[PDB]
């Protein structure tokens, strides 16, 4: 399972 | 508000990216690993407008869970985040309507 810690999809700054 | 059992994941997909191979799978892949990570999730549904042929309802996808329970733990922390750049407006579903893809 990839795409768990490259490219961070919820973050708010 | 009321939990039912699949959640909602509303303001944080567009037409002009649910078309692409590239950004679907992308969508696809990294939601399913996410939602998977206060519970189980069973499937996820996200139209994909055929060169346009589902763009007249496009903009809102969704993922079927399995229990209320890793669904309000899980839409209790999306809420307030970015997909990217504009904050992800996470809800409830109903199966039912999920299934028949009414959209809720």
């Amino acid at each position: 399972p990839s795409k768990k810690r490259k490219r961070s999809r919820w973050n708010q700054d | 508000g009321h939990p039912t059992e699949v959640l909602c994941l509303m303001n944080m997909v567009l037409p002009e990216e649910l078309l692409d191979d590239e950004e679907y799978e992308e969508i696809v892949e990294d939601v399913r690993d996410e939602c998977s990570k206060y519970g189980l999730v069973k499937s996820i549904e996200i139209p994909r407008p055929v060169d346009g042929v589902e763009v007249p309802g496009c903009g809102k996808i969704f993922v079927e869970f399995t229990s209320v329970f890793d669904c309000q733990k899980a839409m209790q922390g999306l809420t307030g985040r970015k997909f990217a750049n504009r904050v992800v407006v996470t809800k409830y579903c109903d199966p039912d309507s999920y299934h028949r893809r009414d959209f809720w």
